[PDB]
DNA sequence: CGTAAGATCACGCGCGATATCAGAATCCCGGTGCCGAGGCCGCTCAATTGGTCGTAGACAGCTCTAGCACCGCTTAAACGCACGTACGCGCTGTCC
DNA sequence: GCGCGTACGTGCGTTTAAGCGGTGCTAGAGCTGTCTACGACCAATTGAGCGGCCTCGGCACCGGGATTCTGATATCGCGCGTGATCTTACG
């Protein structure tokens, strides 16, 4: 099945609760579709990266591990799922 | 006769601009490096392509954080940087806590 | 690229400032080279708008 | 500390993303947990230094500009 | 020592930034960051040049330096 | 005839753009020297091949477990409108 | 600091697809047995990059001449304000 318009599944409460995480009290409007663009970019480069280490891996499923790397690469190491 | 103020400031910038040449005159800049690195270990000794390097990477990083702190005023309406200026932009950098 | 700007530069021998010229022009080198400084390499010439005289 | 995306529409993202790199991907159910929570620390990071940009503009609302000013001053693209 | 960077080297080193209009409290505050930044990035050369055990600091050193703290420098023997 | 209100022309005053002088910037060109670039010769020091061994990798086959899909159910989550109120934008005074 | 326009919060109403469970099918990952290609090393060979030493020049520097650019001022033009002349209305 074809996907498409899934970047508005990033509903505007969600942005808000983030933003009400970041510390953040008032927001503007256009605000929202900027944050989709946002993580939309830092989404696009994580998944190449993880997508990259897949296609090494001869696999045809990302593993976790693809993630992490992929996060390690973009000096924005996580811990909580090996590695 | 009177230049305005702000023209002669706009010539400097498209002057340094165009050039490459260290702004910082050599041996005040070598002081300070020695005093500094004395408070680390005694009698030490510098090669001067060391010092050289070591003023080329700092007036590089100043001028990247001058740049940062004229674009962070220049979001405050302002045209005059200012301490608060060069503290956010650190802090967003992550240099500054 | 270098080698273009040394032309630009009307210069026959590579010269620091045309390597930084040709990489921060290029947005691809640049992005490669984004952590780098390089000696005797300068900065672009490039004065934000609002301080332009009216 | 519980996540504020909601699961699905981000998977669904998330999976139209990895297709338009490539066809025929499947994923772990941890593998897209590890994005989510990546994504979310990385934009709860940037919507502070964002409140922090529209402190310095003497300003209490949050507008576009501040977050272009925090990814360039992050060196971000 | 530290005054020894000049209020006016300070204004050179901003207008090659681009800044047209510069603060008094800029230049101490300047001075401040520049003694922070040299004070990490030769830290680092002496640790390397200490386990080196040699009494003169060399550009190597210096260069290691600021690859780890990810500001890397070109043209002294990379 | 005589006075009062209105339209138009002539004259005077005020704000903005664009002709000129003038000192500071900038570019170009005649003519010279140089320290760095370029090439040739020697010399070590580096690359390559005859030929061997274990080593890692490729391949194939058996096992199966989470990955995927749908259906039904339940409901927390999402969207539109009244409004008024603090926030955003614009003009202005002061003096740092 | 003052003044005015307004974006969106709370609340209410309305609507819906996101999670739980329940089932069902299953794809390629993971784990044993076969089979084979190759790189380090040793001898021996051969040859190329680095350095020393020559030779040469693109541009800095000096000095001079020529072309450009803000700061100041003044005229042209347009817009607003005032008096004189012609027109109309009233007495």
């Amino acid at each position: 099945k074809v996907l498409r318009d899934n970047i508005q599944g990033i509903t505007k409460p969600a942005i808000r609760r983030l933003a009400r995480r970041g510390g953040v009290k008032r927001i503007s409007g256009l605000i929202y579709e900027e944050t989709r663009g946002v993580l939309k970019v830092f989404l696009e480069n994580v998944i190449r990266d993880a997508v990259t280490y897949t296609e090494h891996a001869k696999r045809k499923t990302v593993t976790a591990m693809d993630v992490v790397y992929a996060l390690k690469r973009q000096g924005r190491t996580l811990y909580g799922f090996g590695g | 006769h009177r230049y305005r103020p702000g023209t002669v400031a706009l010539r400097e910038i498209r002057r340094y601009q165009k050039s490459t040449e260290l702004l910082i005159r050599k041996l005040p800049f070598q002081r300070l490096v020695r005093e500094i690195a004395q408070d680390f270990k005694t009698d030490l000794r510098f090669q001067s392509s060391a010092v050289m390097a070591l003023q080329e990477a700092s007036e590089a990083y100043l001028v990247a954080l001058f740049e940062d702190t004229n674009l962070c005023a220049i979001h405050a309406k302002r045209v005059t940087i200012m301490p608060k200026d060069i503290q956010l932009a650190r802090r967003i950098r992550g240099e500054r806590a | 690229l270098a080698g273009n700007a040394a032309r630009d530069n009307k210069k026959t021998r590579i010269i620091p400032r045309h390597l930084q010229l040709a990489v921060r022009n290029d947005e691809e080198l640049n992005k490669l080279l984004g952590r780098v400084t390089i000696a005797q390499g300068g900065v672009l010439p490039n004065i934000q708008s609002v301080l332009l005289p009216k």
